[PDB]
RNA sequence: AUACUUACCUGGCAGGGGAGAUACCAUGAUCACGAAGGUGGUUUUCCCAGGGCGAGGCUUAUCCAUUGCACUCCGGAUGUGCUGACCCCUGCGAUUUCCCCAAAUGUGGGAAACUCGACUGCAUAAUUUGUGGUAGUGGGGGACUGCGUUCGCGCUUUCCCCUG
């Protein structure tokens, strides 16, 4: 039984650009190269771009940080 | 914590995050506060959009009723509750 | 902690803001540790609403905004715990 | 463990409403709960916001997304109560 | 509505616009900053520590420790016991601190105003060597249903030594609650 | 929490050498601070104690904020007591 | 800290409600206490008819309303 | 029926009003008389923190008697809903053992023991209620644009007013 955890981590050492969802927004979304993430699902990424689907314009960020409540889906690639 | 017990069985109305109201017969509740109504009824308040009506009103009956106590706001008593003598 | 110094002010008049814009005015008489007080002859103004005097309200602590208390109120002393 | 939460288990296999935080009430019977307000229900009828109905055949919802549920009056008799 | 569907027609602005607080010299009442029952109770805590320790400088001007009258002997040689019971005899220390070797003389302290015993004595050896076999051994004797410790007198002998009254010595039978256990001896 | 033991002194030095240090420093300078509540209402005043919580208490407070052309409203409140989780951003006086 | 008996969607095709009117639909294949699913052969269904298939993906408890299994368990 | 070794099945930690004053008790303090403080008592003022005593006092009917000459309130009793000074415990529902008072199998006091309660503190502001993405951000009456139109309206652009 694979859990989101293990699921994670493989992610993590794939280093794969990971997409992910924000709260209560479905317009903005951010992909990139997860490095670490702690228990309350906090999630930091290499180089980031926030990318709208409105705008389709991906803007360039680098080195962040990610709240986990912010989260909403998990994307591959 | 008398403030609660004393209201148990009592006609209160809760009134919820949202702005509705339901009206029931407090039956019990817990330490967060999630309220056991009995026959309740919601009632909404629908702005006017046509002209200057008075505020439309929407009954709706549910009878029991399980409320969270993360979505009540605050609770009044309304009227006694249902005497059973004659 | 806090909260046990607004359990202290029973019996006192104050003006509470939900986060709903609601105000509410009346006499405290009882407050728990999830910041839920109950007022007795206490009136009600909900937005773009008339007042409604009430004896009696148990709110829950979540959906509070604020507090406007006396301007009489001894701060200095009634912090010391 | 509450009254409330007691009230609820003992309500298993009956049918129930329940509405969300999205605004979604949901109405069948129910098949599972816990003392966390999961519910487990089956063959529901789901209200939208706007009005418009759909069909379920096996459905499961976070108790925490729950705004308030509709349980059998006849529920009242019990010992408790 | 929905939170999510609610139009938000005035959200959330910024506050650069509502900037207007006070002007930097229009400095805050340096007199309203102060607590009660928070101070005055380190005030008294702080003179009581400072007396004392004031009061001590005194004391060791005035007083000789190595020049006393009643120490007597050489200090290697002399012998401290303490926690001894109040009823004990001479003859019976004596009698109990002989086993480990002839006695020169025994010096028993008594209460300066009360006459009261003390409850510790001075016990010199007539040979040093038969001191330092009682150091092991005397320490954890039971005397008169009252255990009793006994460790080499450090009053003129350890450099820079001084008893409770001047802030040393030594075992904590009164010290941080549950912090010295009553069991465990010097 | 990392020190279990109830005699845990970590809610101290927290406020002392923290984030939350913003407040200390406000009641003990007795210096003014703006906060933008969850409201879109922005309130300027002093503050009396906190907690970890976030909740102060404040007085003299002058509360403002802004409807529709845009008309600003303000209001003074000299005893009040706000709390944390409607609070957005804070702010002392930069002087 | 009892965990939630989704026992019984295990390996099922089914349609989850997120918070900002989003939905999801793939087959479960492991949660937790805290409702986290990893749900397999996942297809974006944003509001529009166009369908995206990624497969493998994770979801937060957190942001989950309700899930309805397509295939009635 | 007792003790010993193993497997299996059940389970959340800290506690017992709080802040001041204690000259006096205990700790009989490891240096030639001594600590202070602290810890555990006893004494002593309070936020009164909950209770027990209900004297006194407040509201109104029922019953009884009075034809009364006062100007310092007030005839007697029951019922409804309240208040309440002074004086007592600092708070346990249940169980176990020692000593003692005793109307001696009961009625009580001085000691602890480790046992349940959902009493509190921290895991409790890190996804499931006890610290927010439920913000409250409007509505209406007159003049004032355009698109579609079933001419009722949906969207859209302006000024002055009543309303919260």
């Amino acid at each position: 039984m694979v859990q989101p955890i293990n699921l994670i981590f493989r992610y993590l050492q794939n280093r794969s650009r990971i997409q992910v969802w924000l709260y209560e927004q479905v317009n903005m979304r951010i992909e990139g190269c997860i490095i670490g993430f702690d228990e309350y699902m906090n999630l930091v990424l290499d180089d980031a771009e926030e990318i709208h689907s409105k705008t389709k314009s991906r803007k360039q960020l680098g080195r962040i940080m990610l709240k986990g409540d912010n989260i909403t889906l998990l994307q591959s690639v | 914590s008398s403030k609660m017990l004393q209201h148990i069985d009592y006609r209160m109305r809760c009134i919820l995050q949202d702005g509705r109201i339901f009206i029931g017969t407090f039956k019990a509740f817990d330490k967060h506060m999630n309220l056991i109504l009995c026959d309740c009824d919601e009632f909404r308040k629908i702005k006017p959009k046509n002209s200057k009506q008075a505020e439309r009103e929407e009954k709706r009956v549910l009878g029991l009723v399980l409320l969270r106590g993360e979505n009540l706001v605050s609770m009044t008593v309304e009227g006694p509750p249902p005497k059973d003598t004659g | 902690k806090l909260v046990r110094f607004l359990m202290k002010l029973s019996h006192e008049t104050v003006t509470i803001e939900l986060k709903n814009g609601t105000q509410v005015h009346g006499t405290i008489t009882g407050v728990d540790v999830s910041m839920n007080t109950h007022l007795k002859a206490v009136k009600m103004t909900l937005k773009n609403r008339e007042p409604v005097q009430l004896e009696t309200l148990s709110i829950r602590g979540n959906n509070i905004r604020y507090f406007i208390l006396p301007d009489s109120l001894p701060l200095d002393t009634l912090l010391v715990d | 463990i509450g009254v409330p939460i007691k009230v609820l288990h003992e309500a298993e296999g009956h049918i129930v409403t329940c509405e969300t935080n999205t605004g979604e009430v949901y109405r069948g019977k129910l098949i599972e709960a816990e003392d966390n307000m999961n519910c487990q229900m089956s063959n529901i009828t789901v209200t939208y916001r706007d009005g418009r109905v759909a069909q379920l055949e096996q459905v499961y919802i976070r108790g925490s997304k729950i705004r308030f549920l509709i349980l059998p009056d006849m529920l009242k008799n019990a010992p408790m109560l | 509505k929905l939170p999510h569907e609610k139009h938000h027609n005035q959200p959330y602005c910024g506050i650069a616009p509502y900037i207007r607080e006070f002007e930097d010299p229009r400095d805050a009442p340096p007199p309203t900053r102060a607590e009660t029952r928070e101070e005055r109770m380190e005030r008294k805590r702080r003179e009581k520590i400072e007396r004392r320790q004031q009061e001590v400088e005194t004391e060791l001007k005035m007083w000789d420790p190595h020049n006393d009258p009643n120490a007597q002997g050489d200090a290697f040689k002399t012998l401290f016991v303490a926690r001894v019971n109040y009823d004990t005899t001479e003859s019976k220390l004596r009698r109990e601190f002989e086993v480990y070797g002839p006695i020169k003389r025994i010096h028993m302290v008594y209460s300066k105003r009360s006459g009261k015993p003390r409850g510790y004595a001075f016990i010199e050896y007539e040979h040093e060597r038969d001191m330092h076999s009682a150091y092991k051994h005397a320490d954890g004797k039971k005397i008169d249903g009252r255990r009793v410790l006994v460790d080499v007198e450090r009053g003129r002998t350890v450099k820079g030594w001084r008893p409770r009254r001047l802030g040393g010595g030594l075992g904590g039978t009164r010290r941080g609650g549950a912090d010295v256990n009553i069991r465990h001896s010097g | 929490e990392m020190t279990p033991e109830e005699l845990q002194k970590r809610e101290e030095e927290e406020f002392n050498t923290g984030p939350l240090s913003v407040l200390t420093q406000s009641v003990k300078n007795n210096t003014q601070v703006l906060i933008n509540c969850r409201n879109n209402k922005k309130l300027l005043g002093r503050v009396k104690a906190f907690d970890r919580h976030c909740n102060m208490v404040l007085e003299n407070v002058k509360e403002m904020w802004t409807e529709v052309k845009p008309v600003n409203k303000d209001r003074y409140i000299s005893k009040m007591f706000l709390r944390g989780d409607s609070v957005i951003v804070v702010l002392r006086n930069p002087l | 800290a009892h965990p939630p008996e989704l026992k019984k969607f295990m390996d099922k095709k089914l349609s989850l409600k997120l918070n900002g009117g989003r939905h999801v639909q793939g087959i479960l294949r492991g949660f937790d206490p805290f409702m986290n699913l990893v749900i397999d052969e996942c297809v974006e269904m944003a509001t529009s008819g166009q369908q995206n298939n990624i497969g493998m993906v994770v979801i937060r408890g957190n942001s989950i309303i309700m899930l309805e299994a397509l295939e009635r368990v």
